[PDB]
């Protein structure tokens, strides 16, 4: 019986473990939908024209808009698991449990990221509205630090710019950068010394607001090979892949997804050549959902 | 207060026209301003 | 009774000053145990998570693997100590106690650094590859360039090429797969000055990046960095001799020595203990503090360095 | 009654020692009462160990020669001042301020200076003394020109800091009060107000490249017991340039009971004449291999 309760404790440790490894939890959508193997959303758009008189009828006005609806759904399953070999599994476990929990937990998000990531750039890569931006001619020439904050930021101006005219508010948004170029390398941003209180990071792993959006990041970007994010391909009509690419721009409510049954862990004994096995599962995943606009930056 | 858009109706003014006199028109410039009441 | 007491407070200060001082106790796994004097924990060769239709089941790749996890155990008992005199020790209570806390804290830190570094250096003498499982192994070490280091002694002259070195490192990482996140790269105390000058010329700036409250750095192609002792590696075991002499992993040609989470392992008997004793031969008192079991053991994979040639 | 006026006094003196005071910290000290001398261990921060079931760990216990360098008082440290008593009345306050100042801050004034000064002496002999900027201060004149290489000193300072396996993470720069302008210069040729550098709150520049940084006037009595030496086989002397540094417990000294004070009549020239007392001197310990920085 007790060996059964222990599992509940492990599950609590996990879910809680998905955070702090949390990359993107907020800053995009999600829903509790039960038994729906799929789910959908609106598209439409913001636009307006002249107005009614007691004469005629409103009906005609809606011709051009081409209202649109869009649906996505779960794909395969999503998880790894771990094969314990524990007597200790019952007890003594303060160190061991932590180790085990981390190893799946961070992994789950580490899959989760790219699935919600690269496909955005894809949405920018078909021919979202469109966007891109750069500085002069290469990263070859431009190397040295503090310039590496400069050209970037200088781009960020235009970043805030095209955030308009397609509308959407600036109220909240975030850019997921790459940890190398990360922070502007904080120099150009902060040629100040001892104040990160001034840069407002009350934990949460987040640099406070810059002009436009907000700047955080996790390592790199990849998932979908483990879609199309041709880091290898320079152009081939599609430039928004990695190599090049840049720390990212996210535009309010461009994505999210549906998860059914939340997270469930299954515990087993598979005895072929064995110790013992546990199983946790997640059914959701996605790329998708018809963003309004978006973009990235490259060097060329 | 910076604007989002600047295109609706009455636009009713020769926005489309480059000038056609009326140098007050739209998409020559941004300089529109006012005061209360 | 009090004489017992002077002893009683003593440990906690040591434990503390210890924990506040180290290159480790983080940046590596630490088990626990009760009277085990030995243990075993898992390795990181295979994992992820993934997606599939109920077409097939996994573990073929898992069947292809070598071992799974290996065990480890105690090696001896560990302490550094001194010979006091007691009455002076007893009164001088803030000052006397503070000096003693400082001395003991230094030694633990040094022993720990040495042991970790040494097991790490000791990691590849073996040559277990070239036989089976092409992706099963693994390990090895070194990117070189540097033109044998002799021609150029200046600050840009070195470390720049070293930047160009671990440029290979990431590429080495995923090449063995395994997670690349918290990868550290311990390094030598000096010559990193060269690397910082290589990073940002002029522009003192040394605040911001390199971070406060930790003597580390945020990253270059990811990493940690800490300027440590043991320019010479863990021979204090690590061969201190060979120019090449089998192992390419080496002495003063040595730099690099990079690694990541779940390479090493160890355990305790228990948290801490201590005692004193009288030997008229040496007259006055001699302390001993029970601590630090079984720091040996490794699991890589991973595990590489860079030198010169 | 008359003493009571002092009694409020001394505290001001005690307070007076507070402040202009460079060290109630940034090095060791002991509480010894009634003893002339005292001692405290330098444990070689070195060695080890984890061992094997058998062994005797002998030459370990041999090679050290490690002992508490035992130190003690050198004469009596204090000075005082001569007055007349009209200011004496507690009414009209201010009086308590002018004199007590001149005493306490003076008490501080010397000890710090010497316990500085011996450091340069740490190596005049035959573990630092090492650095050279370019060729002169005569070339680089204006600020921020002197700032950069000044900072650059701290790099190598951190170099020699290591390999002797001592941290020494802990420190502050013993520095010339004026030319320290360089420090801020190369750092902030933007300010305006130094002000909040993010905690120069109480007399402490927060961490530079490593270390800790403060600085002051005086230090003229860099300076050594053989200070005034122009060069003379030892370049560690003053005005070679700046440079001094050290770290945790390079030295301290002892205390007696306290600084307690009292007055007397001196019929020479007079109303009254005060005196205080102090037992201090030198500081202390081992060649942790600190030093200074210079140019030529």
């Amino acid at each position: 019986d007790k060996l059964a309760l222990f599992l509940k404790v492990f599950g609590g440790e996990v879910l809680t473990a998905f955070a702090r490894t949390s990359v993107t939890t907020s800053r995009h959508m999600v829903r509790s939908i039960s038994s729906g193997k799929s789910a959908q959303f609106p598209v439409l758009g913001r636009t307006q024209a002249a107005y009614l008189a007691p004469g005629e009828n409103l009906d005609d006005k809606r011709k051009d808009i081409k209202h649109t609806e869009k649906v996505i759904t779960i794909d395969g399953l999503l998880t790894a698991d771990v094969l314990i070999y524990d007597i200790e599994d019952a007890m003594n476990h303060y160190d061991v449990r932590s180790e085990y929990t981390s190893q799946l937990g961070e992994s789950l998000a580490m899959a989760a990221d790219g699935a919600v990531l690269a496909e955005i750039a894809g949405l920018c890569n078909v021919e979202g509205t469109a966007t891109v931006i750069e500085t002069t001619q290469n990263k070859a020439a431009l190397t040295d630090q503090v310039a590496l904050g400069k050209e970037i930021i200088a781009a960020l101006t235009k970043a805030r710019a095209a955030l308009t005219k397609n509308y959407v508010p600036a109220a909240d948004r975030v850019f997921y950068c790459d940890p190398d170029s990360y922070s502007a390398i904080l120099a150009a941003l902060m040629p100040n010394a001892a104040n990160y209180a001034a840069l407002i990071d009350p934990e949460k792993g987040s640099i406070r607001n810059v002009m436009g959006f907000e700047v955080v990041e996790v390592p790199h970007l990849t998932a979908g090979g483990a879609h199309v994010f041709p880091a290898n391909k320079g152009e081939g009509n599609v430039k928004v892949a990695k190599d090049n690419v840049i720390g990212l721009f996210m535009h309010r409510s461009a994505v999210g997804t549906v998860k059914l049954r939340d997270l469930a862990l299954e515990r087993a004994r598979r005895a072929n050549f064995q110790a013992d096995q546990i199983i946790a599962k997640y059914a959701m995943g996605h790329g998708g959902l018809r963003p309004e606009a978006a973009g990235a930056v490259v060097f060329k | 207060v910076e604007v989002p858009h600047l295109t609706a109706g009455g636009h009713v003014f020769p926005a489309n026209k480059g000038e056609g006199n009326v140098k007050v028109a739209k998409d020559n410039v941004i300089g529109l301003f006012m005061h209360r009441s």
